């Protein structure tokens, strides 16, 4: 829910 | 049970107000989102007149996906930085966050600042309908 | 405004939901039609120019 | 290249080499009718697979609500300034976000790529 690298 | 009995006369508490940051640091976000998308858009119309080269091993659509990724990437820490900034000494989200206690700057980031990219099974949201994420977007919007 | 002003003396008018579908205003869309459509979220905001 | 069907008995003519007289003749294995070919070739495969799809837009795509519309590009045909244009839409289309014009206003038709 926050980035492509972070978390959905 | 000395910390705890100290934190009688100290207190704790999480409010709205740690939530809220500055009226500059409102528009420094702001700002930041806004020449992000125009990032973003100028990728798009690189790669609608076929400007754009393919990044070595990648074919053109991951390579669009990851220069849009990067960009979006980029404004949401900026953005995140900004509204770290912003938090004062009393801040309450910061104390946890600094503490350890509970709580990570990228919340405090995602409170304040921007939620930031909705990512499924490692890619953008896809296209459930025909070419189009939601029933209300215009078909082939690869937009932020 | 005429429709919601009938809808609003709902009671002593007999005009209700199926009036309003009757009337064309309003109509029920399945997902496999909802690809054809275009959708506005909020009407005021999309559809002013 | 195209498969041609034999009038007397409405089946595929397949390809066979005269020996006599070295000449190709496509001969359906059901039926003696033998014809001579003018195209002289056989199987045609690209690879590359590099075929326009301007040609398989359909002209009708311009009624579609939900297709963006600019009026910035011009139809080259007939000047419309509304036209609706959309990528490849296409499975197998490789790396291609070109995007497909198609001219509004109703019989022109015209379908460019920019
Ligand atoms: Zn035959
Ligand atoms: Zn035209």
């Amino acid at each position: 829910i926050w980035g492509i690298g972070c978390n959905p | 049970t000395v910390i705890n009995n100290w934190l009688l006369i100290e207190g704790h508490t999480i409010g709205i107000g740690d939530s809220i940051a500055d009226s500059k640091t409102y528009q420094d976000i702001q700002n930041t989102i806004k020449k992000a998308k125009q990032d973003v858009i100028e990728v798009i119309e690189k790669a609608h007149n076929n400007e754009l080269e393919p990044t070595p091993g990648n074919t053109l659509r991951q390579t669009f996906e990851n220069q849009v990724n990067r960009i979006l990437n980029d404004a949401r820490d900026k953005t995140g930085s900004s509204a770290q900034k912003s938090l004062s000494e009393y801040n309450n989200f910061k104390s946890m966050v600094v503490s350890g206690a509970k709580g990570s700057k990228i919340n405090i980031s995602q409170v304040i600042a921007v939620v930031g990219q909705q990512n499924v099974e490692g890619k953008r949201i896809p296209f459930g309908f025909k070419h189009r994420t939601l029933p209300h977007f215009i078909k082939d919007d690869y937009g932020p | 405004k005429r429709h919601i002003d009938q809808l609003k003396e709902r009671e002593y008018n007999n005009y209700s939901w199926q009036d309003l579908v009757a009337s064309g205003v309003v109509e029920y869309i399945d997902t496999l039609e909802e690809e054809t459509v275009m959708l506005a979220m909020t009407p005021d905001d999309l559809q002013e120019k | 290249v195209g498969i041609r069907f034999c009038q007397e008995c409405n089946n595929m003519l397949y390809p066979k080499e005269d020996k006599e007289n070295r000449i190709l003749l496509y001969a359906c294995r059901n039926c003696d009718y033998q014809q001579e070919a003018d195209n002289s070739c056989i199987y045609v495969n690209k690879i590359t697979h590099e075929v326009d799809e301007l040609t398989q837009i359909i002209a009708d795509v311009s009624q579609d609500p939900t297709l963006p519309r600019t009026e910035d590009h011009p139809c080259q045909k007939c000047g419309h300034k509304e036209a609706v244009f959309f990528q490849s839409h296409s499975a197998r289309a490789e790396d291609a976000m070109r995007l497909y014009y198609v001219c509004t206003a109703p019989h022109c038709g015209h379908r460019w790529t920019e």
